[PDB]
Order: structure tokens, then sequence, then C-alpha cells
């Protein structure tokens, strides 16, 4: 059961290239592709992610895709920069200067078909393809505009696979450029329609994680990007590493996705590390209070302002499986509000006894109607410029109507009020 | 590999480049033969042979001001053909510098243009160094930007636009060419940096001690601040941002394309003390109407954008903290419309300034700039002059006989009119 | 020389001051667009601030401050008092205000404190300004039904009633502000009284001056007209015009400025003086054009062009 | 598992803070100097702030904000009352006070103000007082400026407030000690509880040198009062005593009449030095106790005297006061009715 992952953009690249480099060092493969683990439970399902090459190579299974050559001329230098098959790498010279219009419809367009005969190699050489997942901000032009361009065109070849995306959201406190809110908007647009699940990645919280709970005054990329590697770490060890709980893609998603467009999912993670950082070890108690906690939610949305319509939790370590169920019972039961009544045993745990890098930790993954804030965040964002046409010139410019700005707009809106209906039943 | 081709047009422009051609090669270690021992992002702005060749083009309807390019110290560093020039000036008259003498030249300039285009693997765009002014820095370069657009159709073009100057104006109609130019070439600039000469022209006087500021030392001080704005396209660094990133930001509207760009620090080269100054003294600068290029109010004028450009010893704990400092302290008011954020950018290489020159040899400096509605009493400013004068037709006659009608007159002030109720209605809240 | 421009024949103030300056011999009118003036009495809206003091050798002051609607729109002097360092914790003497858009937005706030008065039976009668009401839901609808951003301010229902005939009134009174921001408080105020008893259930519903009104204090209360009202006035002027002195000080610009200022005061029964409004643009008393004129001729013209005790400057201590 | 380490053993405060951390499971008293801790309860002077937070692996906490200094110290606060842009204008509440230096010095000023009352015939006693001991009151500039320059500290012409609140019986002053607790997230905290310095000898406006009846200073009224004790135990009288004195015989609550002025000056107070001591930028959390002091007057207005950074607690106050430290700041940061919040209206 193959995945083909696609990474595309600056952001798309960064994290996707540490993604490679955390899970290349918990399968035990080194940076020239040779396996040298010291467990072999490392190889059991090496080929969801990894293709078998000749001289018992693993390659990973990834396409790179980008208009501007600077962020992948970094990543093939970086440690796993030469793990890759330099063939997936398919990269433009004009970038697409942090505009979706340029991403989705000129520049994009004019390399979308080169990235496509990629994804098309690497799916007939799959017994049996699962799926794609997407690394990629929301905020940028390539990753978001040439992204979601990629989303639809593969769906078109692939209706019938599932199509998962790790999705940067921008924000203020870490932001590139203003027009943020309106790629960030086109780009929602696009996953509430083709994306079967997509995992939000929210740059507030990882700001405000790193400054507030990591007191790390002045983050960096390099910062968030920690939590990031950590998290997608996390929430695919159940299809890297052998189980049965969401043990696949599909099974995730109907675990998942009650509901067809509320696909959106709220990550988190504990311990919190930060790079570099001391000596304990975590009790299974402090791991299950801590994932459920705001605090430690990679969305910037607060659970107790909505409630959870299923949740999956994931514990990576040796530990009690006793004192898990007791835990994971224990926060169902202290906030039995928080979870809706109408969806029995909404709540999955797995547990994974190699653990990340640390000797235990916990990875939360859950769809919550708290998610709506971070729409509304960027809606309200969106409809401040918007309401005055500000910056729409880009975008017009490169052929788009102004009647694509209110659809997606509306779709958002739309996406909202379906969250809050479900959070009032 | 996105190149970056500069047009230096009349005497302001070519005066200009010459100023920033000069500090460009100090900041880069070129010599004024061409030669780098040091020896890429220069390459934006540098072609090699190992010469060292600007990718710049210098105009002038007259051949005194280049044929001292052709004859001075950096003579060897540029290429004959990339410095044109004609017999007949356009006697500060718009009409004589895009008609009259403009057609005759034209075909050439765009020839030895094609020439730098044809060796860019990626061209970027242009920036355009021209006067209000001048009949050539007027008229020449709206002509030159009219077939750009044509011949370039997408690249971008940006504008370094000398605004008028009592203290150093040379001609009484330099009203009437301003709003001439700026109408002609409002559709086919995408960003613009005025550089008021009486700004400049004060920061001398008092940052600098001059009592009577020459040309030489208002291009010296110009050239820092152009500098700054395209450091960003000569370095790289993981903090390094580029111009057309801050550009994005720069214009909410194809018409608000007018940054106002401000300054720190103006030290005098012998008055330095040895202060050093923090990146909080520098930054709050920024905010002192004293050091800014356009002589305006932004704290009765609301923002659309604010970017900072630093440039020696800055690290972003420091800029963070100052920002904060300057927030709830200053009269930074953004339009509703817009986040009230700054896109900041840090090159760590420090600035240079000329050996022998005025000014003090800094640690760090930054540059701001920010599109402010306050830039619009510029506008008005020019606007009211024009107005003076049309309403008699004063010096009219001048240009209906180069072929001008009385119409383009009132078309250009008509845009303008226009351009100020934009700068109007921009700053009104939703 | 010195040569003026007058572009609001509409001000009745600055009327009386161009023919004060007139008068001299020292002055003389020039057209309304001649930009080779010293002095311009400028329009209230739109004044062209940007064209001042760069025709060069030309000393020019105006008759404003640019900027000053800050502190004189209603919904900005809310805004102000809400948000400055200077005036956010310290301000006990603005009635509690929020900014009501119709079509930012201190709607969510205003119904929390409406609901904390209900709830412990305080006094919930609000006054809606571009409706008096204790209900608050139609308080709100009448701002939407108008196209105007009106703000929700406490309505006072307490005032110091004036007896006979029990009747509310409001202080009027006049500041001069020079160039280099000294405050001058015109020794004359007004008071702006109604001629019908209060009532505190009919919500359908002239000039005092400081002499009768200081005679009415005592015999009435026994206290005089300072130490219980003029000292706050003061107080509040001189942190108003602080609180906004960088955003409009003209020191580091090329021209000067001075403005009148009317600032609008309501005392409480426990005389306890609020401040409701200040005027950009104020008209002056009938009686009181003569001196008041006469004190911006001497104090903010006659200091920047060159040829008593009815200004007190405001200083803190 | 948290742990914790005791730098000033002569914090009375502390010291049952401490206490109240250890047999209750969870903390764990370290070594002094041992740099591996969770919360600090440092030195009063010379704190090193900089080594703090510098472990990229545990939360660091201090019982002190750096920079408070800038508002406890008595030139300081005369400074940031007639400097900063929050309080320079709107301060109505702090007595006239003058900045003095021996043989920045508002020396000038003073006799300029001193002179101003004089020719008025206005109220001209002013206290001396050194950044109880080094005091005096009088009505003489020139008597007063020439203790100053006996002694070689730095001393503050505050003007004395003349018609001090009387308490019934023995008609004598006091002053007001409110404890405020600031956290981690800068949270305003008033300690319901507060205590009045009482003096035991009747006030009189003529006699100066009289220091038990002008002072209400704890240790001169043991060391001096021969009342002492007299009316309420160690001349402390509690809010229970005096809202009842002041609903009694002034027929108005103390909750109304004086608490109001109090939070609004603590607000004030803690907010125009909140931007130059926040922690937020910082790798450290910060959490302190202040001891803010406060003189009624005869029309019932409240004047605030001095803040101190570290403050002492009265006898029966230290469990709740103690406690409420230790749920407030330090459980908010470590987790395992009798504080109000300080907020403004809007
Ligand atoms: N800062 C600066 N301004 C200059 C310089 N040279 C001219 N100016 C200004 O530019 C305007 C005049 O334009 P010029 O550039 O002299 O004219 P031109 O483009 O050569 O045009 P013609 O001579 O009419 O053909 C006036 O406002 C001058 O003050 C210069 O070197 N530096
Ligand atoms: N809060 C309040 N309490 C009592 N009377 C008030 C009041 N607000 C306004 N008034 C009265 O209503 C009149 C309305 O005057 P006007 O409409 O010119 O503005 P204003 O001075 O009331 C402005 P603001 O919106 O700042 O309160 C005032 O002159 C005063 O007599
Ligand atoms: N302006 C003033 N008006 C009236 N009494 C005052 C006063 N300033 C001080 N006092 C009296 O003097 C006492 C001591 O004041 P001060 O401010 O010096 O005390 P403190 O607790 O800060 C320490 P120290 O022991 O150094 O005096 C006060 O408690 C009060 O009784
Ligand atoms: N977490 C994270 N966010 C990033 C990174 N790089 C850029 N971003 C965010 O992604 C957006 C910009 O998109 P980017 O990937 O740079 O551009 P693209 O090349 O057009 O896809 C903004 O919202 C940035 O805050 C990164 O490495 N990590
Ligand atoms: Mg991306
Ligand atoms: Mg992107
Ligand atoms: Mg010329």
């Amino acid at each position: 059961r193959e995945i083909v992952h696609i990474q595309a953009g600056q952001c798309g690249n960064q994290i996707g290239a540490k993604f490679w480099e955390v899970i290349s060092d918990e399968h035990g493969i080194d940076p020239t592709g040779s396996y040298h683990g010291d467990s072999d439970l490392q190889l059991e399902r090496i080929n969801v992610y990894y293709n078998e090459a000749t001289g018992n190579k693993y390659v990973p299974r990834a396409i790179l895709v980008d208009l501007e050559p600077g962020t992948m001329d970094s990543v093939r230098s970086g440690p796993f920069g030469q793990i890759f098959r330099p063939d997936n790498f398919v990269f433009g010279q004009s970038g697409a200067g942090n505009n979706w219009a340029k991403g989705h419809y000129t520049e994009g367009a004019e390399l979308v078909d080169s990235v496509l005969d990629v994804v098309r190699k690497e799916s007939e050489s799959c017994d049996c393809l699962q799926g794609f997942q997407l690394t990629h901000s929301l905020g940028g032009g390539t990753g978001s505009g040439m992204g979601t361009l990629l989303i639809s065109k593969i769906r078109e070849e692939y209706p019938d696979r599932i199509m998962n995306t790790f999705s940067v959201m921008p924000s203020p406190k870490v932001s590139d450029t203003v027009v943020e809110p309106y790629n960030a908007t086109l780009s929602v647009h696009q996953l509430v329609e083709n994306t079967d699940e997509t995992y939000c990645i929210d740059n507030e919280a990882l700001y405000d994680i790193c400054f507030r709970t990591l007191k790390l005054t002045t983050p960096t990329y390099g910062d968030l990007n920690h939590l990031v590697s950590a998290t997608m770490s996390g929430v695919t060890t159940c299809l890297r590493f052998p189980g049965q709980l969401n043990a696949d893609l599909r099974k995730l998603a109907v675990n998942m996705v009650p509901f067809p467009r509320l696909h959106f999912f709220m990550p988190g993670f504990a311990p919190l590390t930060s790079r570099g950082s001391q000596y304990r070890a975590l009790t299974v108690p402090e791991l299950t209070q801590q994932m459920f906690d705001s605090k430690n939610m990679m969305a910037a949305c607060d659970p107790r302002h909505g409630r959870y319509l299923t949740v999956a939790a994931i514990f990576r370590g040796r530990m009690s499986m006793k004192e898990v169920d007791e835990q994971m019972l224990n926060v169902q039961n202290k906030n039995s509000s928080y979870f809706v009544e109408w969806i029995p045993n909404n709540v999955k745990t797995a547990v994974c006894d190699i653990p990340p890098g640390l000797k235990m930790s916990a990875t939360f993954i859950g769809n919550s109607t708290a998610i709506q804030e971070l729409f509304k965040r960027i809606s309200e964002q969106f409809t401040a410029m918007f309401r005055r046409k500000a910056f729409l010139h880009w975008y017009t410019g490169e052929g788009m109507d102004e009647m694509e700005f209110t659809e997606a707009e509306s779709n958002m809106n739309d996406l909202v009020s379906e969250y809050q209906q479900y959070q009032d039943a | 590999m996105r190149e970056c081709i500069s047009i230096h047009v009349g005497q302001a422009g070519v005066q200009i480049g010459n100023a920033c051609w000069e500090l460009y090669c100090l900041e880069h270690g070129i010599q004024p033969d061409g030669q780098m021992p040091s020896d890429d992002s220069f390459n934006t702005f540098f072609s090699e042979t190992g010469k060292h060749v600007p990718r710049a083009v210098f105009v002038d309807l007259e051949p005194t001001v280049i044929d001292e390019v052709r004859t001075g110290t950096y003579r060897q560093l540029f290429h004959p053909e990339q410095l044109i020039t004609g017999k007949e000036d356009a006697a500060n008259n718009y009409a004589r510098g895009h008609y009259t003498i403009g057609k005759e030249i034209i075909d050439l300039v765009l020839d030895r243009i094609r020439k730098l285009a044809d060796q860019c693997t990626g061209l970027q765009g242009f920036l355009v160094f021209h006067s209000f002014g001048g009949g050539t820095g007027s008229g020449f370069t709206s002509l030159l930007m009219e077939r750009l657009s044509v011949d370039y159709g997408k690249k971008s073009k940006l504008e370094f636009s000398i605004y008028p100057a009592p203290q150093v104006s040379t001609a009484v109609v330099e009203p009437y060419n301003s709003i001439l130019t700026t109408h002609t070439t409002l559709e086919h600039s995408d960003c613009a940096f005025m550089v008021d000469n009486e700004a400049i022209y004060d920061i001398c006087r008092r940052n600098l001690d001059i009592e009577r500021p020459t040309y030489t030392n208002l291009n010296r001080l110009i050239s820092q601040i152009v500098s700054s704005i395209t450091a960003s396209l000569r370095f790289d660094g993981a903090l390094n941002v580029d111009l057309t990133e801050f550009q994005t930001n720069l214009v909410p509207y194809p018409r608000i394309h007018f940054p106002l760009a401000t300054y720190a620090p103006v030290i005098s080269a012998e008055k330095a003390y040895h202060e050093q100054l923090s990146v909080a003294e520098i930054t709050n600068a920024c905010f002192e109407p004293a050091n800014q290029m356009v002589k305006c109010d932004p704290r009765h004028g609301k923002y659309m954008a604010c970017c900072l450009l630093y440039r020696g010893d800055v690290v972003p704990k420091d800029v963070n903290a100052a920002i904060a400092t300057i927030k709830t302290k200053r009269s930074i008011q953004f339009v509703d419309w817009c986040p009230t954020g700054f896109k900041v950018g840090i090159n760590y290489q420090p600035p240079t300034v000329v050996p022998g020159g005025d000014l003090a040899k800094v640690q760090r400096a930054v540059c701001m700039l920010s599109n402010t509605t306050a830039i619009a009493e510029a506008w008005a400013r020019l606007d009211h002059k024009f107005d003076l004068m049309y309403a008699k037709r004063a010096f009219v006659h001048w240009y209906v006989g180069e072929g001008m009608e009385e119409g383009e007159f009132s078309e250009a002030r008509e845009d303008m009119a226009a351009l100020e109720k934009d700068y109007e209605e921009v700053g009104v809240d939703s | 020389g010195y040569t003026f421009v007058v572009r609001d024949e509409n001000s009745s103030v600055y009327a009386e001051v161009s023919r004060l300056l007139l008068a001299t011999g020292h002055w003389k009118r020039l057209r309304r667009d001649n930009p080779r003036f010293n002095l311009m009495l400028g329009e209230r809206n739109r004044l062209p601030f940007g064209r001042l003091g760069h025709e060069p050798g030309l000393v020019q002051l105006v008759n404003y401050y640019r900027g000053a609607d800050k502190l004189c729109r209603k919904a900005s002097l809310v805004k102000l008092i809400k948000t400055s360092p200077e005036l956010a914790e310290s301000c006990t003497w603005f009635p509690e205000s929020y900014v009501i858009y119709p079509t930012t937005d201190e709607r969510e706030f205003f119904l929390a404190s409406y609901n904390r008065k209900k709830e412990d039976g305080e006094g919930n009668v609000w006054i809606a300004k571009s409706l008096i009401s204790s209900e608050a839901s139609e308080l709100l609808d009448f701002i939407d039904n108008q196209g105007q951003v009106h703000v929700i301010q406490k309505y006072l229902e307490h005032p110091l009633l004036l007896e006979p005939g029990h009747r509310k009134f409001d202080i009027r009174s006049w500041v001069l502000v020079d160039h280099q921001y000294n405050i001058y408080l015109y020794r004359e105020g007004v008071l702006r009284t109604a001629s019908e008893p209060y009532h505190v259930d009919n919500f359908q519903d002239n000039e005092m001056f400081f002499k009768e009104f200081n005679q009415y204090l005592t015999s009435a209360l026994n206290i005089t007209l300072e130490s219980s009202i003029l000292l706050q006035i003061k107080h509040i002027i001189r942190n108003c015009l602080l609180s906004v002195e960088p955003a409009i000080s003209t020191k580091h610009l090329p021209y000067q400025s001075f403005q009148l200022f009317g600032f609008d005061f309501m005392v409480d029964e426990e005389l306890k003086v609020w401040l409701i409004e200040v005027n950009g643009a104020p008209a002056c008393a009938q009686k009181l054009y003569a001196e008041l004129c006469q004190g911006i001729v001497d104090i903010a013209i006659s200091s920047v062009f060159p040829p008593p005790a009815a200004f007190i400057k405001l200083e803190n201590l």
C-alpha cells in the first residue's frame, strides 16, 4: 500500500525535506539510501513511503516541485538531499511571486504537465496505490496555487484514490506578504472540494507555541519546522509501522471524516520540544493532559470553543497500555461535553513501541468544530482587503475574475457555518 | 538569475546614476576598471567579461554631462554603446523631449537596451532614473516608458523620480513637465520612488552641516537611499527579503505606487562623535519627518504598507523590540483594510560610504519604504503650481509650438486630480 | 508687512479676527487662493496643509492644527480616550462610551456592559449620537437605521440642576492653543441652559455667564466655581490636548499652527465635571466675541507676526 | 516534579511560601546557586537576571520583576510620576515631590513652589526622606535643605499632608498598606486584606519633633510611643475594624470611599512601568509581591506615599497571602476570592 508524496513551493519543500530526514532516521535509512537499522518492525512497511532500487537502496517516493530553483537547490545540498530521485526534482525558473493566480493559472500551468509525468511514473510502479500526500503552505504562490492545481489534476487522473495534505496556514505573526489571506482563501476553497483529509498546520499556533510555551523569543522558520516535522512523524506513525488503527489513508478518512467537507484536522503533540532541549520522560498521565491542551494544538483554535467530532490519539514508546486507556478514558469523562454525544466511541487510541528523539511521545489528531476559528480568522483578513479590492490587480492581471474571489469567500463562509451547525447539534 | 537593467535619463538621472554605480562598485569591491579581485547576487546588476560591467544605459539629448562619464574616473566601467547622447537638449520642455527630439533618438536607445536584454537569462525589469522638471527627464522618459511597455509587455518598470525643488530648480515650467510626465508614465510604471530635492537639501543642511549643498552633495545622499532599496537585488541571505516581495506589499492599487522612503542615520563625517547608534535609535528616526525623502506629514496620513530594510550589524531581536516600542508611542495609523504589520528585511553587509565624502561610516543603517497617503501632499503642491500658471496659459505656447495641444494639459491635470482623489478615498474608513 | 487669506466666510469668529487685523494697518487681505500669504484663516474641511510653508522665505501660520479632529469627532474622541496611553487608565471624567458602526465596532462590549448594569440593578440609561433610551435594543436599531457611525455614551442621569427652574445645563469653554503649544483657557465661559424643568422619565426635550453662575454657587451650595468645577475643567483640557500633542505638533513642520477649541462639559449632582465633546471650529457668545477675537489676535497671531489677564495659561505642577 | 531555590533567608514571606511548596509532594528544594531550578525565590539586591531561562529544557520563573526599582525606590518613583506619559498630567494622587541631592537635581523648582505658597498664604509643611530613619518635617525650606546637605544621600522633598484622616478614639494618624501580586502574564491582584499602620499618640499640627504622632512607622511606634498597642495589637488595624469605624463615624464604606482610589492608583502605577519590565520577550517569567503605602486626607482622598518591592506581611495574614502567592503566581506556571483582579473598565 504505497503513498506518493508531493512537496510544492518553499514551505512545502522545507517541511517536506524535514519530514523525510525525520522518518529516514526512524526507519534506519542513511543519506545514501542504505538501511542500517537495529529493528525490522523499520522495514516491515517501508514500501508505504520508499521504493526499492538496484543495490538494496530505499528511495523516497517523493516528488519535489517548485517554480524557483532556490529552495530545491538548498534541499539537494542538505543532509538527506542525495536520498531523493534526481529525476523527481521538477522545477521552473520564474518563481510565483507569492501569487496564487501565478501558481494556479499562468506559471504553474506551464510546469504542471511535467510534474504529472513524474506522478504517473511513480504511480505505474505501485502494486496498490492508496493515494497522495501533499506538503505545502496556503499563503505563498507555488505551494498554494500550483499545489491546489496539482491536486485538481491528480484527482481527475486518480478519482478513486485518497488525497491527503499537510497545509500550512498563514498568519500575520509569521508573514511573507499582505496577500496571504487571498492565497489561503483561494486554496481552502480548492481543499474543501478536492481533498479527503487535510492536516491544518497553523503558523500562528506554531509561533505562539515557540514564543509563549518554549519561550523562544524571536522564533525562526527552523523553530516552526521542528514542531511540524515532529507532528508529521506522529500523525503518519500508523501508516509506517505495523498497526490496527488508521493503518491506511482510507481507513483514517472513514474514521475521521463524518461529513465530506469537514476534513480539516487539528494536530497536537507532546512533549513540546525545542531544538536541543534538556532529563525527564513524561508520565502517561502527563502526555495525555498536554496533548489535549489548547497550548499543544498545531492550529490556533481553542478546543473548548467547539466540540470534537472524532479524535485519533497515538502514543509512542514503551509504556503501560492499561495506564494509556485509563488516561484516555479520563480525559473524555472529565470533558464529555466537548465530544459530540451523537458519535459513539469517537476517540480511538493507538500505541507504537518505537519512539521518535524522545523516550515517549503522544500525537493528537482532532476533527474539532473549533477549527472554524482558523477559517474565521482568514475570512476576516480576506474580507478586510476584498471589501476595498486591495491588491486585486496582481490577481486580475493574471486572468482571474472577481467572481472567483466571491465564490472562494462564500465557500469558506459556508464551511464555517457547517462546522457551527454540528457544534450546536 | 533575475537581471535588472538601469536606465538613466537626462542630467539628474545621469548624475544620480554616476553616484549609484560609484557606490555599488565600492560595495561590491569593484575597481573603476571593472576588475573585482574578490572574485552571484551582484550579477543582477553587473555582467562579466574578468571585467564587471554595469547593466546600465545612460541617455541624454545633449553630450555635456555624459561626456564627463566618458572621460571620468569610471570611463572604463561602461561600454561606449551604453552611453547615448544627442546634440540638442529639450530646453526644459516636455514636448521637445517627448516629441520633437525624442522621436529622433528613441529607436537608438531601444536598440542599446535590447543589447542588454539579450545578455539576460531571466530579465526581471528596469529601473528608470530621471527628473520630473527637465525636458529630457520628463519628456523622453515618458516616451521611453511607453515604448518599453510595448517592447517588453510583462516586465516590471520601477522609477526613481527627482521631484522639483525651488532651491535647485532651473526652470519655471517644471510643474508643467512634472504633471505631463506623471500622467503619461502612470500606466507604464509599476512602482516609483519620488526623491524630493528639497527634502534631500534640508537633510544635507541639517544633518551634514552644509551651508549651500551642491548636486554632488545631494546625489551622494540619494545614492545611499537608492542603494538600500536595491541591496536586496545585489546581495542574498536568509534574512534578505527581495524588493519584488516588498513591491507586492507596497502597491495596493496600480495607481497608488509611490512609496515614501525614509533613511537613517545621516551623520556628518567630521561630527560623527563615535556613538555606534542602536537598532532602536535608527528605527525611531524612520518616523521623524526630518529624515524623509519627500516632504510630507505621515502622522496625518494612513499607511497601506511599511517595510524596514536594515543594512549592517542588525539582529531580529533588536528589530522586534524597536518596532514594539515605536507602536503605542507613534502616530502610525493604517487603513482599516490593511494588516497593521511591518515587513522586515536584513542585509548583514554593512553600509559603505565614499572615501572623502560628507557621510560618516556607520555600523548599522535602515531605510523604510512606506506607502502612506501623506505623499499625496507632494502632488497637491505640484498641481497647485500647475494651476496657477495654467489658469493664465503662461508658457503653454512653448509646448503648443512643438505640436502639443492644450487638450494634453487638461487631460494630464484631470488625471492628477483623479490621483489626488484616489489617495483621499484610500484613506477613508470602510 | 504681513498678508492674510480668508478661506472660511461662514466662520463668525475669524470674520471678526479679519476685521481686527485690517484695523491695525499692519495687515493686508489677499485673494482666497493667493499662496504668498503670512496667515491663513483656512476652511473647516479639507484644508491644504501640505502646501503650507513651502514658498521660500515666507513665514506661514494657519488657524487650525492638522489632526485635532481626533479629539473633536465623536467616534475619534471615544477611540482616543480608550486607546491613548496617557488616558486609557487615568480617565475618570469621560462617560462610558462605545463606538457603534452601522454598516472597530464595539457592539459586543456595549451589550456586555449593559447586561452587567441590569443584573446589578444599576442605572442603564444611554445616549446615542453621530436618542436617549434605557432599552439598548431600540438604541441599536436607531443606529442601524442611519448611514452614520454613532457612539453609545452613558447618559448622565443625575446632573447638577440650576435653581430656580430645576433645569439642566452644559458648560462651554474656549481654549486657544498657540504655536509652541501653550494652552490658554479663556476666562469667560458660557452655560447653554435649558428653560424647562428636568424629568427622569420624559425623553422629549438661554446663556448664563460665569458671574451669574459663580453667584448661584454660594448661595446654593456655599462653594465657589473654582476648587469644585474650574480645576476639573483645567485638568481635562490639559490632559486632552497633551495626549494628541505629539501627533499634531508643528515643531518639525515648515509651517506653524494655532487653534481655538470649544470644550463642552456637563456637571453631575456630586459637582463632578464630565467631558462631553470638543469642537474644532466653535462659535462664540455675542458679548465675548470682541474679547475672545482680540485674544486670538494678540496671543496667536501677534506672537508670530509682531507689530491681558483674560486667558489663563494652563500648566501642570 | 518541580524544583526551587531560596536565595533570601531574611524574606519572611517567601520562607512561608517555601514551606507551602514543601509538604505538598510536587516541590523539592534545590541548593542555592544550583542552576537547574524551576522557581527562584531570589535575593533583594543584585539578582542574577541574566543567567535566568538559558537552559532550553526547563521553564524558569522568578519572584521579582527586573526593573521594579524604577517604581519601588523613593527618587525613581518621584521621577516616574513626573516624567511618565501615563502619569505626568493625570496624577492627582501623589503629593508634590522634588528630588534633592546634597554636596538631576530639582532644588530650584522646590524653592519656586515653596515661595509661591508662602506669598499666597497656603500650607507650606514639607517632609524630607532618604532613598524610619532620617526624616524631617518642617515648614522652613532653609531648615529642610540644610538637613539634606548634612546626610550623604539623595533625599526627596514631598508635600506634607497637613490634614490627614484621624482615627477616633485617640485622634490619631495612620497609613494603609496593600499587598499586590503581579503574575507572569502581568495580571494585577489586590489582596483583599490590608493593614493600617496606626499611631498610638494624638495628632497635632504644631510640634514636628514629636515623631510618635507624625510618623506612623511601626518601629517608631514600638520604640517611642508610650501607648504602643493601646487601641489595637501592635498598632495594626485591619479592614473589618476600619470598615466598621468608617460606616459608623463617617457613614461611608471602605470599598467606595477609599478602596476604589487605591485600586485605580495600583493599576496606573504598575501599567506605567509595564512596557519597561514585561517578560514578554525574555527567556524567563517574572512575578512580584508589592507593598503599596497610602495616606488618606480628611476629605477622604487617598494619596500614594511609597511602593515596596520586598514587603513584609502582617502576622495573621501570612498564611492566606503566602497561599495566594503559591496558587496565583507559582501554580499557574507549574500546575499540580481573596485576591481581586484589577482591570480597566474597557
Ligand atoms: N538631485 C539632483 N537633481 C538634479 C540633478 N541635475 C538636475 N537636477 C534637477 O532636475 C531638474 C532639471 O532636470 P534636468 O535633469 O536638469 O534636465 P534634463 O533631463 O537634462 O532635460 P533638458 O536639459 O531640458 O533636456 C531640476 O529640478 C533640477 O534641480 C542632479 O544631479 N541631482
Ligand atoms: N452623556 C450625556 N449625558 C447628559 N447629557 C448629554 C450627554 N451626551 C449629550 N448630552 C446632551 O445632549 C447634547 C447633544 O449635543 P451634540 O449632539 O452637539 O453633542 P455632545 O456634546 O452631546 C457629544 P458626545 O457624543 O461626545 O456626548 C449636549 O449638548 C448635551 O446637552
Ligand atoms: N507626604 C506625607 N504626608 C504625611 N505623612 C507622611 C508623608 N510622607 C511620609 N509621611 C509619614 O511618614 C511615614 C514614613 O514615610 P516614608 O515614605 O519615609 O516610609 P517608608 O515605609 O517608605 C520607609 P522609611 O523607614 O525609610 O521612612 C509614613 O508612614 C507617614 O506616616
Ligand atoms: N512553517 C513554515 N512556514 C513557511 C515556511 N516558508 C514559508 N512559510 C509560510 O508559507 C507562506 C509562504 O509560502 P512559500 O512556501 O514561502 O511560497 P511558495 O514558493 O509560493 O509556495 C507564508 O504563509 C509563510 O509564513 C517554512 O519553511 N515553514
Ligand atoms: Mg509551499
Ligand atoms: Mg504556497
Ligand atoms: Mg540636460
